[PDB]
RNA sequence: CCUACGGGCAGGCGCCGAGGGUAGGGCCCGUGACUGGGGCGAAGUCGUAACAAGGUAGCUGUACCGGAAGGUGCGGCUGGAU
RNA sequence: UUGGAGAGUUUGAUCCUGGCUCAGGGUGAACGCUGGCGGCGUGCCUAAGACAUGCAAGUCGUGCGGGCCGCGGGUCCGUGGUCAGCGGCGGACGGGUGAGUAACGCGUGGGUGACCUACCCGGAAGAGGGGGACAACCCGGGGAAACUCGGGCUAAUCCCCCAUGUGGACCCGCCCCUUGGGGUGUGUCCAAAGGGCUUUGCCCGCUUCCGGAUGGGCCCGCGUCCCAUCAGCUAGUUGGUGGGGUAAUGGCCCACCAAGGCGACGACGGGUAGCCGGUCUGAGAGGAUGGCCGGCCACAGGGGCACUGAGACACGGGCCCCACUCCUACGGGAGGCAGCAGUUAGGAAUCUUCCGCAAUGGGCGCAAGCCUGACGGAGCGACGCCGCUUGGAGGAAGAAGCCCUUCGGGGUGUAAACUCCUGAACCCGGGACGAAACCCCCGACGAGGGGACUGACGGUACCGGGGUAAUAGCGCCGGCCAACUCCGUGCCAGCAGCCGCGGUAAUACGGAGGGCGCGAGCGUUACCCGGAUUCACUGGGCGUAAAGGGCGUGUAGGCGGCCUGGGGCGUCCCAUGUGA
């Protein structure tokens, strides 16, 4: 399938997610067909997560599935309050 | 869109086929000025009804042999010999060029 | 090739192993390159005080 | 490391008194003052014209030693102020003045940049609460130099916070005396200092 | 020195067979027909083509022929037949 | 042999085919008794052709000659002193 | 308008020309002398030479039937596990490397009425009745092993037939359409598989079809290195008809027909090279370059081939030829590190046979969970950049030693000594972020709320407390170019990037003192750009410096007078898409 997950930027002891929708067989930190907002696990600023909810939720129609952790940082970002 | 070239039939002496020699203009990436470079296009002819002198258009088309990607849009003008002897001179010209 | 070999007094003969680096001698033609002194069987030059990276020679005590 | 050696002959090279030893520099014991002519065998022979090159060598080591900082970490900053907006020399001297370990000696919490260093170094500084034992550090506008809390107590800055009670200190600064802490409030105009030193030619030196 | 790598292989010899007999039988009988219509002998030829026509969709269905191809295998059947007994004629059966 | 029997599988023949072999060519690199000049050295031998009217103005294309630089013919150029 | 420096060297001297040379930046580097720390990067550029051992791809009992052991305890049935098998889906992703390739390979923009797409999503319909095989297992024969042949048994989501036909496929006709696009009428043809629980209902499954999305296949325009001392190439060649083949166009393949296609706008040939995003440099224009990361391509010991499949002509799948290698019981058989480590060879030179699935991501699975040398980290290497250290304040008209000395003194030098202040290291205690999902609860398995488990790194980072003055090295000092004196040597030994130094007063050799530059680094060699307006578009030239063709005639080509009009190709403007 699509897919949508966390490609793995930053650097070493120093995670940062970009969340993204990628074929499920791109590399992990590869081509991505499009980013939709970031994350960062060390939660280390203001706001570590943006997530573009609008757009989360046309992949999620037209078929795309989230990670297990892509699921819950999509659900702390309202996406499936309906 | 499928490409639209502007050329002359310089060859017609295949059977359903014309060859149209499209020529462009563009200014040289360095020395500047405008240059001029051309190609032959195996056009294809389904109506053996275009000529040499005819000055046609052809479009980029469903490949319909190797080496035909393109069939005669429409003819745009008929009897420019002028131009058929333009390359067919040059080509002439090249017997003095071996050793 | 022949290549040069610097310093005052070598351990050179023949079958010495040796390692050759760039850069001619402009009086000697012929000479392109030079023998590293400290590498393999060229030694350095016994007695050096001054510029002995130069002439592979370790520093004394 | 940084230059740690002999710095009296620095001044006696560089030909101007630089302040690089804290207390000493006053006294007429000063090298300067005693001898006011180049380190070594040399010093005492009439000196010879010195090329464009020399005189734009020596002005950068004046500007240099000044900080007593590494040729590398010089470069760097010229450059931040290449690319940097406005006038070089200005940024240049900018730069270099917001360096914390000077930051500290310029508000007086040390005699020497060189001791202000080792505080910087030791812990015994800190910027808007945080400690930073970093020299490097590119101190900003807004910035409360604290004396470490657990370092106030202490007889080397005693002695040297004292003799700042009515010490007037850049424009570009204020000091809560006796709390020990400062500001940093701007980045200076050249005005606001005046070291013996033509900015314009260190600029040249390097753009050869 | 091993793997289910093999069983994977193991299998890909019996599909194989599968695939070769539905394949040939294909040919024969589509052939056969193009045959007949080709001596029609009309009827029969039509009575072939679909034995033909069921056994080509009949792959279609799995791994062996694709879609497009049992379509095109199709094609290319029913226009012979026909045209050859277009050249004598008509029809007993369909279609079509 | 299966039957699913107007069929399938085995099996047989053919095309093509990795390559192998036979023959003959094209290019390129390496090397070779011997050989031709070339650069360099220089501390030698022979002369002194060119730079002065360079001691026969010089240079020249060509041809013939001579230990060597060179010479001479024929024509040309002045980039020749007087 | 954020951008532009030059110098040395042809002479007795000059100006000009012109080459050589240096200072600048750079690197996957390597060599020397020296070497304390930390972080982030980074590290076989050579033999796409050869490889021992291990490890790198599996998982599902919620598809099926059995074997061995065990827990329930009346041959049996349950439950669990475990071993293979049959059946799935994965294995085509991920990882590696740069051999080949000057090509639609890549880049950029486009075409596809000539196309496909597993699992995912949305939606329309649906799953009735039979029938059969093959392993495992039992039985025999072969071997040292690799294993294997024969015979009989049986389940299934394995196979096959009939039925049903929303639908879909195909021939013919017709309407819209206009390359094979959409609709339709007649004929014809094709579907299916069950499993589990809480068992008049869910859920994972199965089937035909439409659309979406996603990844592709194929096609065309423009760009893409050196040699013309490679100038002529071409018989599947170029076009056609008919077929075969494919998902699909196509001389992709075949038969026949025609005589065509290509080339100085550089065909053909040879050489070199994976291409781009970028990277290095440069005032810019340019030049150079493709390591790391990301995108596409190509290969998987050398070759050919196809099988299975949605997709491979498949790195750890199959067949066959070659080459090498091993194994053994001498009969026979086994291998493919350009996966991670690692060995060897080669080389100037490039690392641990580490740790873990905690994260992230991938495969299977309802889930639990299993696998994951992808990956997260740790290890080694000053390989690069960055940060930190070897202390700080005081301290003589100034010790000893050593250097010079006009013999008075000058120098190293506040340097040392010595004084006090701090406290890298080490000791001690505490000790993370990275981890909240999957799950369980309630809600309806949704929204939502609630609870819980889990850390390789790592007892590390860091917090706190106690605490020691605690590594310096290297180049250079004639000019360019910043830094000068003694001694030894005597055209020797040696130095040398260029000019040039040495023939007993050498700032140029060697040591010394002193000095300049950098500093856990400094120097060297190699290469790239720069200086080089020294291939010059920007931005050069040709009387004598290198350079006008011996002169005509002329093909192609480049260029072209005054006026008016049409078109609007160059050119110019705006919008818009693309420029990850
Ligand atoms: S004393 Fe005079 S010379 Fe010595 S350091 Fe202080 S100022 Fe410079
Ligand atoms: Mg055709
Ligand atoms: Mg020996
Ligand atoms: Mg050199
Ligand atoms: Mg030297
Ligand atoms: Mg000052
Ligand atoms: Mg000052
Ligand atoms: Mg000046
Ligand atoms: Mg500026
Ligand atoms: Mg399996
Ligand atoms: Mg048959
Ligand atoms: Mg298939
Ligand atoms: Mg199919
Ligand atoms: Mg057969
Ligand atoms: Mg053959
Ligand atoms: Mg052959
Ligand atoms: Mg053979
Ligand atoms: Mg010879
Ligand atoms: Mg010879
Ligand atoms: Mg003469
Ligand atoms: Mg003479
Ligand atoms: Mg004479
Ligand atoms: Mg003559
Ligand atoms: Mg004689
Ligand atoms: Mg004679
Ligand atoms: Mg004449
Ligand atoms: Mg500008
Ligand atoms: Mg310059
Ligand atoms: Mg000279
Ligand atoms: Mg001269
Ligand atoms: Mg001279
Ligand atoms: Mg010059
Ligand atoms: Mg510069
Ligand atoms: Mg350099
Ligand atoms: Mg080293
Ligand atoms: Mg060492
Ligand atoms: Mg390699
Ligand atoms: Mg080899
Ligand atoms: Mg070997
Ligand atoms: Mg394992
Ligand atoms: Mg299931
Ligand atoms: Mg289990
Ligand atoms: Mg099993
Ligand atoms: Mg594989
Ligand atoms: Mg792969
Ligand atoms: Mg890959
Ligand atoms: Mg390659
Ligand atoms: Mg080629
Ligand atoms: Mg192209
Ligand atoms: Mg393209
Ligand atoms: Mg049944
Ligand atoms: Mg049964
Ligand atoms: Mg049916
Ligand atoms: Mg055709
Ligand atoms: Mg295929
Ligand atoms: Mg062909
Ligand atoms: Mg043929
Ligand atoms: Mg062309
Ligand atoms: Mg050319
Ligand atoms: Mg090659
Ligand atoms: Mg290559
Ligand atoms: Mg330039
Ligand atoms: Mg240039
Ligand atoms: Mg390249
Ligand atoms: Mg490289
Ligand atoms: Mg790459
Ligand atoms: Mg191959
Ligand atoms: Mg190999
Ligand atoms: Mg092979
Ligand atoms: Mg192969
Ligand atoms: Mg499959
Ligand atoms: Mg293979
Ligand atoms: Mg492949
Ligand atoms: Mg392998
Ligand atoms: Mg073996
Ligand atoms: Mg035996
Ligand atoms: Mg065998
Ligand atoms: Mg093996
Ligand atoms: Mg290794
Ligand atoms: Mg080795
Ligand atoms: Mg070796
Ligand atoms: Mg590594
Ligand atoms: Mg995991
Ligand atoms: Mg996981
Ligand atoms: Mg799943
Ligand atoms: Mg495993
Ligand atoms: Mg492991
Ligand atoms: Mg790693
Ligand atoms: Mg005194
Ligand atoms: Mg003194
Ligand atoms: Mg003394
Ligand atoms: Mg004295
Ligand atoms: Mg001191
Ligand atoms: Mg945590
Ligand atoms: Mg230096
Ligand atoms: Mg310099
Ligand atoms: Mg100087
Ligand atoms: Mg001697
Ligand atoms: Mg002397
Ligand atoms: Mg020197
Ligand atoms: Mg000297
Ligand atoms: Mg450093
Ligand atoms: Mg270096
Ligand atoms: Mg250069
Ligand atoms: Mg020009
Ligand atoms: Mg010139
Ligand atoms: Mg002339
Ligand atoms: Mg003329
Ligand atoms: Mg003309
Ligand atoms: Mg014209
Ligand atoms: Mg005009
Ligand atoms: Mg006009
Ligand atoms: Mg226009
Ligand atoms: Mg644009």
């Amino acid at each position: 399938m699509v897919k949508i997950r966390l490609a793995r930027f930053g650097s070493k002891h120093n995670p940062h997610y970009r969340i993204v929708v990628t074929d499920a067989r791109r590399k992990r930190d590869g081509k991505y067909i499009e980013k939709i907002g970031y994350y960062d696990p060390r939660k280390t600023t203001p706001d570590w997560l943006k997530v573009d909810v609008e757009r989360a939720r046309y992949w999620l129609s037209v078929g795309a599935q989230p990670t297990d952790t892509a699921r819950r940082l999509l659900r702390q970002a309202g996406v499936f309050r309906q | 869109p499928k490409k639209v070239l502007t050329g002359v039939v310089v060859s017609d002496k295949m059977q359903k086929t014309v060859t149209v020699l499209v020529e462009r203009q563009f200014p040289h990436p360095l020395y500047g000025k405008v240059i001029k470079r051309s190609k032959k296009y195996l056009a294809h002819d389904p109506e053996e009804k275009y000529k040499l002198g005819d000055v046609v258009e052809i479009i980029e088309s469903r490949p319909i042999s190797k080496r035909k990607r393109f069939r005669v849009l429409r003819l745009v003008e008929s009897g420019r010999m002028d131009l058929v002897e333009k390359y067919l001179i040059r080509r002439q010209n090249y017997e003095s060029l071996s050793k | 090739v022949t290549a040069y070999i610097p310093g005052e007094g070598h351990n050179l003969q023949e079958h010495s192993v040796v390692l050759i680096r760039g850069g001619r001698v402009k009086d000697l033609p012929g000479v392109r390159y030079h023998i590293v002194r400290g590498v393999y069987d060229a030694a350095g030059v016994k007695d050096r005080k001054k510029s002995r990276s130069k002439y592979g020679t370790k520093k004394p005590k | 490391g940084r230059y740690i050696g002999p710095v009296c002959r620095l001044c006696r090279r560089e030909g101007v008194k630089l302040y690089l030893k804290g207390e000493r520099c006053y006294s007429p014991k000063c090298a300067m003052e005693r001898r006011p002519y180049p380190p070594g065998q040399h010093g005492q022979k009439r000196a010879r014209r010195p090329s464009d090159y020399a005189v734009r060598l020596r002005e950068k080591q004046k500007l240099r030693r000044i900080y007593g900082i590494s040729e590398r970490q010089f470069r760097n900053l010229f450059e931040e102020a290449s690319k940097k907006k406005g006038v070089t020399g200005s940024v240049f001297l900018g730069l270099l003045e917001s360096r914390l370990d000077n930051v500290v000696y310029r508000l007086g919490f040390a005699v020497s940049r060189r001791q202000a260093r080792q505080l910087v170094r030791h812990g015994h500084i800190t910027v808007n609460g945080r400690r930073v034992d970093l020299p490097s550090y590119r101190v900003r506008p807004g910035d409360e130099i604290a004396v470490a809390e657990k370092s106030r107590n202490l007889e080397l800055i005693r002695q040297n916070l004292e003799a700042m009670k009515g010490r007037k200190v850049g424009p570009w600064l204020s000091l809560d005396v006796e709390g020990m802490k400062g500001k940093f409030l701007r980045l200076p105009d050249r005005e606001d200092l005046a070291l013996p030193v033509n900015e314009q030619l260190v600029i040249e030196f390097y753009s050869r | 020195r091993n793997l289910s790598a093999l069983k994977r292989h193991r299998q890909s010899l019996k599909r194989r067979l599968r695939n070769k007999a539905k394949k040939s039988a294909i040919k024969t009988l589509s052939k056969k027909a193009i045959q007949l219509a080709q001596e029609g002998k009309a009827e029969e030829a039509l009575k072939i083509m679909r034995k033909a026509e069921s056994l080509i969709d009949k792959a279609a269905k799995g791994s062996t022929l694709h879609k497009n191809a049992a379509a095109r295998r199709k094609s290319r059947l029913m226009r012979k037949v026909r045209q050859l007994l277009e050249a004598a004629g008509a029809p007993l059966i369909g279609g079509g």
